[PDB]
């Protein structure tokens, strides 16, 4: 049955429905005439549902009729959403015409239950040699990204998207939350042409859109994932910024006006946090893994928002400005980036040693280099001039020239094993490889790549 | 040395002149203007109450034959309306 | 001579016939709100008619009673009045009528200089164009100003945010930046809000003074007007400024104060009695100052000729924004900074430490970033100003050494009065914007080593008298560089032999 | 040499300057003439038409109601008119 | 027609009238019987009308009889007014009885248009070094003494009156707003005894009076000089506290059914501010020179009501207590302190050039004092060891005299010419006094003095 | 606290003999108030120590480290100020102490800079010693006053 418009009060609509009618919380109800969908948010009682606008408000009325559907936001999944650009309803924002859907799904849905998790910890192999040693990522795992603009956040990206889906047959999902239309527009192109974008979902929610918009981005974007998954694949859902979901939500609160929190947060802040990170994990048909970027409010890693987020990430890759003035262009930081992964109980005591050997003497450089600056480099020990040596071998071994980095690079891309990753690296630090020059060891991927790069 | 000192003198008072000369077609400009522009405010000033007197007028008109006439031919035409 | 009766003849062609309106009548008054009983069928958005001219807009369509607040002044209105529906929502006049001009929030003219006609009008609120409709931003938007042009450039369809506190030349570098687009082609629109009227008729007085006003529109909503005004103005300015955009030509906006906006549309809500969040801000300023700045952009020559019809083709069109905001004591982690920080595309950071420490841009220039980049500058520019980031960056790490310049090792010690020349060089004067080939010298100078035997102190006469040098000698060279910001090596040997010849004889 | 060759651009420098600021006093001097001027000339013209607004008011007053009501108005506007213009 | 009080809240009240008799908003009501003057604020419906008290509720009782005036309160303006004492309602609280007006005006009115502004940059002399050098005032321009408890503020504007009124040609308004009642008395007499009474319209409304009273007290002094302007003259309008005006809009702003703001300020802080701001300006027909005293809350001038007031004034003055805790006055920041007045163009690069260089040398000693307190001032070059010399001599250069201290200090008052002060700071930037000890600098007047003093 | 505070007051003459009907003439009346307020930690950025600093004609404020420093009197002669000022004193002590609060505050910051530097002038040393002086001086014994 149909509803009418009672109260217009910015983004939020209260309608008044029949008392054997009243639809049911997250149900999505349909103006009519005009292009506005209503996600209910409470039920007031007497025959009215309270709802938020997933659009704008400007130019509706009181006594419109509205449609209930029958069920939450529904939109398409499968293989036909690859390649294209849509919104927190489904609909087709690129003007490619419609999408070649042969089924739809809801956006809300229970985490996978207690019997529906994997049996342990199965690393998930990127082919990309310093975060497969020194932050190693879980399959169902979550991992958070930190770093400032033009530090190859995007390139890192499109080389995961690559690899994910000719290395493991897998797929990828983008979830734009709260999307600049400029970076959104940027992106696509860039995308189109690193030839990665037929391998996956774009979903955005841009800055100008409504708080309840930016809210629900996060689960259509994940309602994706979770297609793919049932498939038997291993997935990865990328969100574009954690923080701004978290926003969203304090948003989206305040207007339906709950009390505030402490720091000013809404009260379901670790409930909305756990709804969305609870589905993303390695169940008994596929995996989804999510690489998240995160911001910290005035730098401030007690805040609530950073606070909630760390709870929930196995993983942190720091990108640093650094690193990239030195030339090695993945720029992940050795030192800072961390992963609950890297335990000898998980990854065996072999991937530990050689990870942790890499980052001894990779800090015991960082000392040194202060010493060389302020006193000289004649007055360290033949020991410590050697540790040197094999350090800066080792910094440079950490570089590796991507598929979709061929246009900077002017070099073909390489995807290394874990098991040639290990090898190269323990072999440095053993000092099997201390007759080569250090530039022998940039930009070439396996050990035995840097053994010719020296013999010419 | 001294030769150039003059030739940088030279183009500092020759330009100097052609601005004096700049800000004083600028300042002719903007009393021109204001002068222009001032005419037509007391045009438009006093056509608005010119109006209202005209209107005023028009109200003591129109109620003679208004009652008579209008009354009879505004309800109908109302209905028709 | 007579006039009036020729103007009365067209009044005898208005419509005398009875129309079907919906009404209302005022409940209640108070701070600028009126409450209305009526109103069955008003639009979220519409504007209300009152007795007396007066219109409003409704913004509380609640199940019993429509909140409306006034687009001028409330305190004739009185309950029992009676309210009437238009059927339209807000619109402002819109075209090349509107340059040189100084209007009101709704276009309405302030200076005195008569009526505007304006042959179109447009919506205040209306939707940026979507992802696919844009076009990457690599044109550039020259600013006069060294620091800014050379290391955080700004380009067509761009928002840079102008950030720090009270009195440090916040609006000097937004004002300088519009007087610029004279000879550019850029059309250029300045939104005041909140500010007081002689202050506005200041910053008017010095675009006549520069040349700048005759390609600019003003619009005003001073202190003392409506809170209503102050929240809409930035959209109207917007719309105006949209005008260019959407035919394929290119507009520069400023809001002098997107903190005022949010403060009038603070007040606003909690008398509308909306519920409240941090530092007692509606729900939705964010999406306030989001709807604003996501129509500052650059689109598609596809979407041009769509909406021109065909009219204009091959050309793309845009809106850059430099919206402004104060800080208070340099806390940026307040939440109106905090969101308009998070929505623009860079900003530029100015500090009362380096402006009461002489250095007048103030522009803190190790902290402000702009994202578009290098894409945003022309070639000459873009060649100079990768060694002027290194001297600065290495002038920042060796600033402590300064009084131990005797103990220093020799290598240190020349990187150290290089670091100090160059931060030298960035100081400049009010209202003297520089061109491309004129910025050029000073960065060249300074980038190729021709400071190192002037005294930290002499820097700045040398830069002047230099300048002054080439536009004597070597004006057809400045005229070249000018013409797109070119670089080349008979360009390069052309300025190196005329500052050989500079210092062997000035 | 050098010290002379300062001076010169030093006295040049301020030359320049007073060159330009005896503009604006001889620039600003006429635009006060022009001024003073125009507002005589208007005022005179001002007076002209206040008289004869007063007697076309009522004539315009008459022209509104003389479209539609016009027909019945051609004998209210004889008397309204004289009673009208004696009125104001 | 005539209504009846309803409800007594403090210093709020609600009175119902016919409903085809309502008063209008800012319309004056007078109780029956009692003598107590109601401004209706709101009309809340249904014939009733919210208004603030204009004097006390104690003697008010529901269902007294109202009477409504049919304007807005109406003070006595022009010649008549001139060595007067008056209240809010404009009635004479001076015992020379009644005022002879010849014409009342309305305390509400419009904001001078745009095209009505005026601009002009004539320098006004103060006599007061840190003025006349950081901060020179314009004459028809706008001056804020901003300031916390105890550093100056009303000291400082009876100087300026001194310096400024005594000698000024025209006539003056004096407002006393949320002052103590001892300063209004020695005020008057200091006035009456000096002769100049005859030309300086005094009105006051202390901390002893009604919220209502405070609240309106500044648009019945500002009406006073809008009548003087308006007949072409030039006027002096003194506020004492213009922060009074905000406060009593916060004391009555909840009892008047508003929300609260941040800092618990009206919502309302910027526009009632604005009101009164936009009116008190110099036209093309006459012009106001105005110098107010702005109170900053605990020290802090982050706080909405100082933060909201420096937009509208074109000469800020900043008193800082760090320097008042030292036994240095006048207590101006020459850091904080700024006018519109200090460009090369309006006061010559002279004086501005040793305005900026006298500021170079405070800031680049702010940041030498910690290395000194905490190393020692041994370990700082031969160059800041000159320059913090010559900051702790500028800084008591900057301390003077003044005539209206004398009680407080017993030291005879000094006058600096522009001329003096300019030389004197000129000379301690160049080196000509690096021989004279500090102590020699401290409250004297011209540099002449300091030499003498160094002596003795 | 405006309301209670502006009671303190001194009446003129013409006050006083209109009040007592004729029955006191050619005599001045007085109420002097001397309001205590209590501060957290130090604060006085709170709302009732703020308003009420900003109603007196003067303040008089005791610091806890001084306290415990030994100066019991503990009166912080920098931040403490009266507005009457040498009105308030007869002729001796008026003339007597001139200067003294600000000499002192002057001391107290002259003291910190000179806490770690090398031998300074004579006015410097005579300035610093003058002021360990004065400051011995101040201090008193409760129940103890002095004519
Ligand atoms: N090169 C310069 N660049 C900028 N401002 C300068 C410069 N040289 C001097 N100034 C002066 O610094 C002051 C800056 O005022 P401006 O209005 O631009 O600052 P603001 O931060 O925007 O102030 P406000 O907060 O009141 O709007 C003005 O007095 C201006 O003339
Ligand atoms: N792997 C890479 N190989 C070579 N250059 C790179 C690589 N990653 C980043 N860069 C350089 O850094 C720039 C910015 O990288 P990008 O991924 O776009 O970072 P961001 O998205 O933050 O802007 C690239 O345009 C390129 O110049
Ligand atoms: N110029 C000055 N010279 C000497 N003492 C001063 C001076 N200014 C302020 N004071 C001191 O402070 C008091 C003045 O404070 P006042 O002007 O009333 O401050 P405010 O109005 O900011 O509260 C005087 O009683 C005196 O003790
Ligand atoms: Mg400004
Ligand atoms: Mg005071």
């Amino acid at each position: 049955s149909s509803g009418r418009i009672v109260q217009i009060i910015g983004a939020v609509i209260d309608v008044e429905f029949p008392r054997d009618a009243v639809p049911s919380i997250y149900e999505a109800l349909k103006v009519q005439g005009v292009e506005t969908t209503l996600e209910v948010q409470q039920q007031l009682g007497d025959g009215v549902v309270r709802s938020i606008a997933m659009g704008s408000t400007e130019g509706l009325k009181r006594g419109l009729n509205v449609d209930s559907t029958g069920a939450a936001i529904s939109v398409p999944v499968g293989k036909a959403t690859l390649g294209r650009i849509m919104d927190v309803l489904g609909n087709p924002i690129d003007e490619a015409g419609p999408i070649g859907e042969e089924e739809r799904w809801g956006i809300h849905r229970e985490a996978p239950s207690y019997a529906d998790q994997a049996g342990g910890n199965e690393l998930l192999e990127t082919g990309i040699k310093v975060i497969d040693l020194v932050c190693p990522f879980a399959k169902g795992g979550k991992v958070g990204l930190f770093g400032g603009a033009g530090v190859g956040k995007t390139v890192n990206m499109m080389e995961l998207i690559r690899n994910i889906a000719i290395e493991h047959s897998g797929y990828s999902v983008f979830a734009g939350v709260g999307e600049r239309t400029r970076e959104g527009n940027d992106f696509y192109h860039e995308m189109k042409d690193s030839n990665v974008l037929d391998k996956v979902a774009l979903v955005y929610g841009q800055m100008n859109e409504p708080p309840g918009n930016r809210l629900r981005v996060a689960l259509t974007g994940l309602t994706m994932a979770e297609k793919f998954r049932d498939e038997g694949r291993d997935v990865l859902l990328f969100i574009d910024n954690i923080y701004r979901y978290t926003l969203a939500g304090t948003e989206v609160s305040a207007l339906l006006g709950r009390m505030p929190s402490a720091v000013g947060y809404q009260p379901t802040l670790a409930e909305e946090m756990g709804v969305l990170q609870e589905r993303i994990t390695s169940t008994k048909k596929g995996s989804i893994t999510s690489i998240q970027a995160v911001y910290v409010p005035a730098d401030d890693l007690t805040d609530p928002s950073p606070a909630t987020t760390f709870a929930h990430l196995d993983a942190t890759v720091v990108l640093s400005r650094d690193i990239a003035s030195l030339g090695i262009y993945p720029a992940v930081d050795p030192l800072d980036s961390t992963s609950r992964q890297l335990d000898p109980l998980v990854i065996g005591q072999d991937h530990y040693d050689t990870a942790r050997g890499v980052q001894y003497v990779l800090q015991r450089y960082k000392e040194l280099k202060d010493i060389i600056a302020i006193l000289g480099m004649d007055e360290l020990s033949e020991a410590d001039k050697l540790l040197v040596a094999r350090a800066r071998k080792i910094q440079r071994f950490l570089s590796q020239p991507f598929f979709v980095a061929e246009v900077f690079t002017g070099s073909p891309g390489k995807y290394v094993s874990l098991k040639d990753t290990i090898a190269g690296f323990k072999g440095i630090l053993n000092g099997d490889y201390d007759h080569l020059p250090e530039q022998a060891f940039y930009m070439v991927g396996g050990i035995e790549e840097a053994v010719e790069k020296a013999k010419k | 040395i001294v030769e150039q000192a003059k030739k940088r003198a030279n183009q500092i008072v020759d330009e100097a002149r052609d601005q004096a000369r700049t800000e004083g077609e600028r300042l002719k400009a903007q009393a021109q203007a204001e002068i222009e522009q001032e005419l037509n405010s007391v045009k438009d000033a006093l056509r608005a109450q010119v109006g209202a007197l005209a209107v005023t007028g028009a109200e003591k008109i129109l109620g003679a034959s208004i009652d008579a006439n209008a009354h009879e031919q505004l309800v109908s035409k109302l209905a028709a309306e | 001579s007579e006039i009036s009766e020729i103007i009365k003849g067209r009044i005898e062609k208005l419509d005398v016939a009875s129309q079907a309106r919906n009404e209302g009548t005022i409940v209640s008054v108070s701070d600028g709100i009126v409450r209305i009983y009526g109103l069955a069928d008003v639009m979220y958005g519409e504007m209300i008619e009152f007795p007396g001219g007066v219109y409003g807009m409704a913004l509380n369509l609640e199940q019993d009673s429509v909140g409306a607040v006034v687009l001028g002044e409330y305190q004739g209105l009185a309950e029992g009045m009676n309210a009437k529906c238009t059927g339209r929502i807000l619109e402002v006049p819109v075209g090349p009528e509107l340059l040189g001009r100084v209007v009101d929030a709704l276009g309405n003219p302030i200076d005195g200089k008569g009526p505007i006609d304006a042959k179109a009008t447009d919506a205040v609120e209306k939707v940026a164009p979507g992802v696919i409709w844009r076009k990457s931003v690599d044109q550039p938007v020259q600013t006069g100003y060294k620091s800014v042009d050379a290391m955080i450039p700004v380009g067509r369809g761009q928002r840079e945010l102008i950030i720090g506190d009270r009195q440090i030349g916040k609006t000097a570098l937004a004002v300088d930046a519009i007087i610029n687009q004279k000879d550019s082609g850029i059309k250029c629109v300045y939104v005041a809000i909140g500010q007081k009227q002689s202050t506005i008729a200041n910053v008017v007085r010095k675009l006549e003074e520069n040349g700048a006003l005759a390609n600019t529109i003003v619009v005003a909503a001073s202190a003392s007007e409506s809170a209503a005004l102050q929240y809409l103005a930035p959209y109207s300015g917007c719309t105006m400024g949209e005008y260019f955009r959407d035919r394929g030509e290119d507009a520069l906006i400023v809001y002098d104060d997107l903190s005022k906006q949010a403060v009038a549309y603070r007040q606003i809500s909690l008398l509308l009695r909306r519920p409240p969040g941090r530092e007692a801000y509606p729900g939705d300023v964010f999406y306030l100052h989001s709807r604003l700045l996501e129509r500052a952009s650059r689109v598609s020559e596809e979407y041009v000729e769509k909406f021109t019809n065909g009219a204009v083709t091959g050309k793309t069109g845009s809106l850059t924004a430099l919206p402004i905001i104060e800080t208070q004591a340099g806390d940026v982690s307040a939440f109106v900074p905090t969101n308009v920080i998070s929505i623009t595309d860079g900003q530029i950071f100015l500090e009362s430490a380096m402006f009461n420490s002489g250095i007048r841009p103030a522009v803190n220039a190790g902290i402000s970033v702009s994202r578009v980049g290098g894409a945003a500058q022309t070639k000459i520019i873009k060649k100079l100003s990768g060694g002027i980031r290194t001297a600065l960056a290495q002038y920042r790490e060796l600033a402590a050494f300064a009084q131990f310049a005797s103990d220093l090792d020799e290598a240190t010690r020349k990187q150290l009065e290089h670091g100090q020349r160059v931060t030298e060089l960035m100081k400049q004067k009010q209202y003297a914007p520089m061109s491309i080939a004129e910025m050029s010298l000073s960065l060249y100078a300074a980038e190729r080593g021709f400071l190192q035997d002037v005294e930290i102190a002499k820097v700045g006469s040398f830069e002047q008298a230099l300048i002054s040098y080439f536009q004597r000698e070597h004006a057809a060279l400045l005229a070249k560089i000018n013409e797109k910001g070119d670089f080349n090596d008979e360009i390069d040997a052309g300025i190196k032999a005329g500052i050989e010849k500079f210092k062997a004889t000035q």
